[PDB]
């Protein structure tokens, strides 16, 4: 409606009869392949990102925002759990970080 | 009658009015076929492997034993829909019609919304139908718990809509 | 014949996924008419003139 | 006809006797026993409007 590709802003400037609207709109470029997976399973339990995407990179497994590739560890903060292992079709086994495990640990 | 033609010519730009005007309308409808089909500059091809985690797509997708090229449901629509006066025929032909909904309807089941909005991104269409779920405010997990029985929903209902359509005339 | 467009398979795999390392900031146009001409006609004087 | 009648700066060809503008109107005339142009603008034509 507003442009091709994700839309931003719009301008607007007078003409002849008519309104001319400079769309500025967000396009994705040099998009990159990644493995991708629907959970994480850790301790029995299943982990849906809370608003990324879990990707791999061949090794390790990381959450990033759909729109941007910006990868950050898999965590409880940017996670949530809901079921077990053994229902979500082509989940993964991999390690959730939890930001409180170092607290008690010292 | 040529003598018609002579005592028409005094009438002035009345035919030309009427020829302009006509064609007006003959390029509107190829800007409008245009406009509602022609949305994509990339023609997306689905992968020969037809499996999307249990999602049929095979009244919608082309059919290959088909000339035409066309869809079970699109064969079925196209059915089921039947003196100086002469028929232009359309700028899009219907196999190009059929062609250009072919690359729309691979674009979004390969790649979701990513296509429409810049480059094809792939994606799983289980992935991708999480992400749909998530957009109407659905949790991620209640769309992968119930895949099996999301996915034989939707078979079920692409196939009542094409047993719905054969069955009613209006 | 004309050319729908450029042929582009795009890799579908059940376990793979693309995902953007940048982005574009794209400015487009779309000219929208608004007005017409505003027209008065003298009937009288356009049928008949004096 | 009815109309203005004003000096015109339109060259006539000796042949030619009355003009006609953009419209096919007629919009000059030579007069029969001086031989001079002149233009013929219409009489002020308004829309009155209340
Ligand atoms: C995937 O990405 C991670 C993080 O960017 C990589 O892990 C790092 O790799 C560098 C390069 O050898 C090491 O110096 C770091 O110590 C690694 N960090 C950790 C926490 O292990 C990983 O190598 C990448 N994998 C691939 C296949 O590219
Ligand atoms: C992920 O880890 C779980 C448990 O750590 C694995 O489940 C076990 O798999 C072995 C071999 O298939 C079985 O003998 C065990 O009985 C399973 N245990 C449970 C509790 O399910 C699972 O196979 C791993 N998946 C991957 C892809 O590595
Ligand atoms: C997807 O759906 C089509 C039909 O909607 C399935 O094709 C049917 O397959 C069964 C078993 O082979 C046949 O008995 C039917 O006659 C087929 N119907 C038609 C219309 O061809 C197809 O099997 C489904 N699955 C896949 C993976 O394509
Ligand atoms: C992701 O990987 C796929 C293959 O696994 C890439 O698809 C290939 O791209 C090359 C170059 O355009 C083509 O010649 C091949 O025919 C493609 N193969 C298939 C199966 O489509 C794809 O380009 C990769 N994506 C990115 C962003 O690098
Ligand atoms: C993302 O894309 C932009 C271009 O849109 C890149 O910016 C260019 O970077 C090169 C060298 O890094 C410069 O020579 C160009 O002048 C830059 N262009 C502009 C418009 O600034 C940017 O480097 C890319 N970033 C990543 C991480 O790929
Ligand atoms: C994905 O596809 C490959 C081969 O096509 C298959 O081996 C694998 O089990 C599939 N994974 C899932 C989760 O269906
Ligand atoms: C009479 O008319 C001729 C052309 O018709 C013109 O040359 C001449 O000047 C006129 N004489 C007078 C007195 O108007």
């Amino acid at each position: 409606f507003c442009g091709k590709g994700y839309h931003l802003m719009s301008f607007p400037q007078s003409a002849p009869h008519g309104v001319v609207f400079l769309h500025v709109t967000y396009v994705p470029a040099q998009e990159k392949n990644f493995t991708t997976a629907p959970a994480i399973c850790h301790d029995g339990k299943a982990h849906f990102p809370r608003e990324g995407v879990f990707v791999s990179n061949g090794t390790h497994w990381f959450v990033t925002q759909r729109n941007f590739y910006e990868p950050q560890i898999i965590t409880t903060d940017n996670t949530f759990v809901s079921g077990n292992c053994d229902v979500v079709i082509g989940i993964v086994n991999n390690t959730v970080y939890d930001p409180l495990q170092p607290e008690l640990d010292s | 009658s040529t003598e018609c033609s002579n005592l028409l010519l005094q009438y002035g730009s009345f035919c030309t009015q009427l020829k302009r005007a006509l064609t007006g309308i003959a390029v509107e409808q190829d800007k409008n076929t245009q406009e509602v089909f022609a949305q994509v500059k990339q023609i997306y091809k689905t992968p020969p492997i037809k499996y999307f985690g249990g999602f049929n797509f095979s009244q919608i997708l082309p059919d290959p034993s088909k000339p035409s090229k066309r869809s079970p449901i699109e064969d079925l629509l196209f059915n089921k829909v039947t003196k100086g006066l002469t028929v232009l025929p359309p700028l899009l032909t219907d196999e190009m019609i059929a062609q250009y909904t072919s690359a729309l309807l691979a674009g979004t089941i390969t790649s979701g919304w990513t296509f429409g909005a810049g480059p094809a991104l792939q994606i799983p269409f289980p992935m991708q139908m999480a992400y749909r779920f998530n957009g109407i405010g659905v949790t991620q997990n209640v769309l992968y718990e119930n895949q099996k029985l999301i996915a034989n929903q939707f078979n079920s209902a692409i196939g009542k809509i094409q047993d719905s359509l054969s069955s009613t005339p209006s | 014949t004309m050319s729908l467009g450029a042929e582009n398979s795009v890799a579908y795999s059940n376990n793979s996924i693309a995902i953007p390392t940048n982005f574009t900031i794209s400015v487009t146009t779309e000219i929208l008419p608004v007005s017409m001409t505003k027209t008065s006609v003298d009937c009288t004087m356009y049928i008949c003139g004096d | 006809g009815t109309g203005v009648l004003t000096e015109s700066n339109k060259k006539f060809l000796p042949f030619q006797q009355f003009g006609r503008d953009i419209a096919d109107t007629t919009d000059a005339v030579r007069d029969p026993q001086t031989l001079e142009i002149l233009d013929i603008t219409p009489c002020s034509f308004g829309g009155v409007s209340v």
